[PDB]
């Protein structure tokens, strides 16, 4: 699809 | 594709790793393309370290970032980076939207195909989690 996801967290 | 440019993206990308830790940021790229692992990985990885990565830091991660769209627009036509942020980060992730469509011009069809994506991880994000979703079309 040419798409990808993240995600993320802070300390 | 050129194995040059994936070289200079893993190594990019092993900084972002490095950079990760030693800020204590953690990133889950959720789901990507396996045509295009190491690209989507590299950006996403990066886009989410410079929103989440302390003010004084951000520029050594919004230069590593830079430095990877530049490579991949060698092997990248279009890229479009949706982001939500908690409130306390939102500036920077403008700065990381502002430097895509610099390398890229976002362009508005590909830049809510991504947002749709983005909300998609939203559903299960957490409230103070930052949420990267990117589209690419190769060259």
């Amino acid at each position: 699809p040419g798409f990808g996801v993240g995600r993320g967290l802070a300390p | 594709m050129p194995p040059r440019v994936r070289r200079r993206v893993e190594e990019l990308l092993r900084r972002a790793r490095e950079l990760a830790e030693e800020l204590g940021i953690r990133v889950e790229v959720l789901e990507v393309d396996p045509e295009y692992e190491l690209e989507l990985t590299a950006v996403i990885t990066l886009a989410i370290l410079a929103v989440l990565a302390p003010p004084e830091r951000q520029d050594e991660v919004l230069e590593l970032l830079r430095e990877t769209l530049k490579t991949l627009s060698e092997v990248v036509e279009s890229l479009a980076v949706s982001i939500w942020a908690p409130p306390e980060r939102e500036e920077a992730a403008r700065r990381v939207e502002r430097l895509v469509e610099e390398a890229f011009n976002t362009t508005p069809e590909t830049r809510e195909r991504a947002r749709k994506l983005r909300d998609e991880a939203r559903r299960d994000a957490e409230p103070d989690e930052v949420v990267v979703a990117v589209h690419l079309v190769p060259k």
